[PDB]
């Protein structure tokens, strides 16, 4: 749902 | 003998804080991986 | 002096139990996530 | 009194090392799960 | 296989 | 790459 850095294919795991 | 003990205790408390900080980092990464699994399963289903 | 040491030991010991319980919770959650990855891979393969 | 404290300290240090090793094992496994999530996502995408 | 809280879409991650 | 070099995941690179 909400999270994942707001999308961008996962944002490299929300930046780790 | 008491000064040596007092130093050992400080070091134990320091190690305990490092551990607590490490656990916090693990938990945050685990929150991210749970989210990734949830997101993947929702897409597949 | 000795009492102060004993008091610090009691706080360390309590905090160590708190840490051990937390680690046990994380390991269990991690085990669920391993299972989720395995279940999603099987549905993919 | 002193010897009992000294023994307690060694015991506490032992328990901390067990915890550090457990945390290391958990981090390794969590890193494998991150690899797996990324592999699964790539396949889906 | 077996686990996942016995189904129900995952049981919200076996209850967290 | 990784994953023990394949084999379906190597049972999670052997845990």
């Amino acid at each position: 749902x909400g999270x994942x850095x707001x999308x961008x294919x996962x944002x490299x795991x929300x930046x780790x | 003998r008491m000064k040596q003990i007092e130093d050992k205790i400080e070091e134990i408390e320091s190690k305990q804080k490092k551990i607590e900080n490490e656990i916090a980092r693990i938990k945050k990464l685990l929150q991210l991986t749970v989210w990734g699994i949830k997101q993947l399963q929702a897409r597949i289903l």
